């Protein structure tokens, strides 16, 4: 089937550069007009750039013209986006997509899975895990996963055995440039003395894995 | 008032076909190139032989504005020492070209639902065009040994073909408006200057 | 630049109901009007092109119509998998533009949130910062107001909010609000309160503690 795979993203400081790559399989890439589209976290879709089938015609969004350059290698089914002079406003998931007009599909019918691009001056840092201790009938407890960078972290409870009543919230970007997250669970109050509750936090970018037991204060 | 009519060329409602490209001769006026730095969508602003900023500080005997419409992928052919259908059969620039090529996407203006068939290009010609040559012949191209006698058929093709621009066409096949400014400084006093 | 406006921003419907989503263009769309669907954590999926043509493999309960500056995406009967974000998009005018999107969520009966307040842990206090957490559990609709009060003074600018996706089992939402301050600032005050306003509450509910 049609497959588009993007790579070459990650974390970069403001003013840095990246070279995004998209590999295409399952269709005639050399006869396909290609686009880069981007989506900032919590935002909608925004068009970035277009290149024609032969590579002779390109167009750019105003916010990236003069800094981004789109190109293609038809012999290798390769689409490329060179991003220079990156700013924090360029932080987004970047999708590579095909405008399938040659097959009478006048829209972006094939999309990649997207590649994350984070432009920030913050440094990679593992999280600190603090307990939110419980204090009618149903009690609430949780873990606060604070001051980590970059995204993401994964949270489980009791090594994945406890999922009912578990809410792991989307992270929020703090003014310091580091992320903070909370994960909570509601349990019967009677179990607060007999059942153990441990939250497991995994932060792959810092190679960090923390287990925190939560008990009443 | 003493200003060269660049707006009549750039802001024209309709553009000529590339095979019948339009030429405007401009002389005896004060040329303000600043108004030509305005339009953002410029796909090409390639100047050969002169810097864009020095144009406002230079004097030329004449300037020529050649305007036409092509497809996007052919915009690269409007340059010195190029080959292809447009460069060889429709519009050719000299190897020693001194001037600026400006090109911008015009899918909004020149494409219609069902196809704009008014824009044509020459597909067949006996030989390459000389620089700044305009060939408007509709004579049947004899690609075989049998003379055509003006009859189109096998080995006898009409030399002109239509772009048929449609708004849903890919950006490489969408219409692009091109203006070529040639600055002529020959054995005569200069009459076009920037101020 | 063609600006695409989508109405409404959020649509609450029950499964089996029909859905109508509007896309309005600031000027005539000369090229193609397309509709895409997107789910959290996934790439967009093409639903409609040419404003009426259905993409290959897309169920026939999706249809599109319109022209010029007015377009409509219709879902005849909503399946559970149809509750997502929907975008319109135009091709032919540059730059290529998208609408801001319309979110379809599941309508259910009103549920008042359960409110919990967590004071900062001593371990975090040792680090020099204090985070007070307010949790609003299992409420509908999504709209809820959280007001932080420190010694009866309303707090603005030092709190951050996060909301989960609609729960697959009970179609509720949950909200976490974090009020962050320095340890010195935390020790300067005594009463910390979280006041919650929601449609399912007759009057705002306050959960508080003394430092
Ligand atoms: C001519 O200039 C006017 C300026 O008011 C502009 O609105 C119009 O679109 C221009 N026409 C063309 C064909 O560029």
């Amino acid at each position: 089937d049609v497959q588009l795979v993007e790579s070459g993203g990650g974390l970069v400081k403001p003013g840095g550069s990246l070279r995004l790559s998209c590999v295409a399989s399952g269709f005639t890439f050399s006869n396909s007009e290609m686009h880069w589209v981007r989506q900032a976290p919590g935002k909608g879709l925004e068009w970035v750039s277009v290149i024609s089938e032969s590579g002779e015609t390109t167009h750019y969004a105003d916010s990236v013209k003069g800094r981004f350059t789109i190109s293609r290698d038809n012999a290798n089914n390769l689409l490329l986006l060179q991003m220079n002079s990156l700013r924090a406003d360029d932080t987004a998931v970047y999708y590579c997509t095909r405008y399938n007009w040659n097959n009478r599909v006048y829209a972006l019918d094939s999309w990649g899975q997207g590649v994350v691009v984070t432009v920030s001056s913050a440094s990679t840092k593992g999280p600190s895990v603090f307990p939110l201790a419980p204090s009618g009938g149903t009690a609430a407890l949780g873990c606060l996963v604070k001051d980590y960078f970059p995204e993401p972290v994964t949270v489980s409870w009791n090594s994945g055995a406890l999922t009912s009543g578990v809410h792991t919230f989307p992270a929020v970007l703090q003014s310091s440039g580091l992320y903070s997250l909370s994960s909570v669970v509601t349990v019967p109050s009677s179990s607060l003395g007999t059942q153990t509750y441990i939250c497991n936090v995994n932060h792959k970018p810092s190679n960090t894995k923390v287990d925190k037991k939560v008990e009443p204060k | 008032t003493n200003l060269c009519p660049f707006d009549e060329v750039f802001n024209a409602t309709r553009f000529a076909s590339v095979y019948a490209w339009n030429r405007k001769r401009i002389s005896n006026c004060v040329a303000d190139y600043s108004v030509l730095y305005n339009f953002a969508p410029f796909f090409a602003f390639k100047c050969y032989g002169v810097s864009p900023t020095k144009l406002n500080d230079l004097c030329f005997t004449n300037v020529y504005a050649d305007s036409f419409v092509i497809r996007g992928n052919e915009v690269s052919q409007i340059a010195p020492g190029q080959t292809g259908n447009i460069a060889d059969y429709n519009y050719k620039l000299p190897d020693d070209f001194t001037g600026c090529v400006i090109a911008w996407n015009s899918n909004k203006l020149d494409s219609k639902v069902g196809g704009n068939y008014n824009y044509l290009y020459r597909l067949f010609r006996k030989s390459n065009l000389k620089p700044f040559e305009r060939d408007i012949s509709t004579e049947i191209y004899q690609a075989g040994n049998k003379p055509c006698n003006g009859v189109a058929g096998f080995n006898c093709y009409f030399p002109l073909r239509s772009y048929g621009f449609r708004p849903t066409y890919g950006v490489g096949h969408q219409p692009y408006r091109v203006v070529v400014l040639s600055f002529e400084l020959l054995h005569a006093p200069a009459t076009v200057c920037g101020p | 630049e063609i600006v695409l406006t989508q109405s409404p921003a959020t649509l609450s419907l029950s499964p089996g109901e029909g859905a109508s989503l509007s896309c309005r263009a600031s000027q005539t769309v000369i090229g193609s009007l397309a509709w895409y669907q997107q789910k959290p954590g996934q790439a967009p999926r093409l639903l409609i092109y040419g404003a009426s043509s259905r993409a290959t493999g897309i169920p026939d309960r999706f249809s599109g119509s319109g022209s010029g500056t007015d377009f409509t995406l219709t879902i005849s009967s909503l399946e559970p998998e149809d509750f997502a974000v929907y975008y319109c998009q135009q091709y032919g005018n540059w730059p290529l533009t998208f609408g801001p999107g319309t979110r379809l969520d599941i309508r259910r009966t009103v549920a008042a949130p359960s409110v919990f307040i967590f004071p900062p842990s001593d371990e975090q206090l040792k680090s020099g910062t204090a985070s007070v957490v307010c949790l609003l559990n299992n409420f509908y609709p999504r709209e809820a107001k959280v007001q932080w009060k420190v010694d009866n003074a309303l707090q603005s600018g030092n709190s951050q909010e996060s909301v989960t996706e609609q729960d697959s089992k009970d179609s509720t939402y949950s909200l976490s609000s974090t009020l962050t301050l320095s340890k010195a600032d935390y020790e300067k005050h005594k009463v910390y309160a979280c006041e919650v306003t929601h449609q399912g509450l007759s009057s705002p509910v306050t959960k508080s503690f003394n430092r």
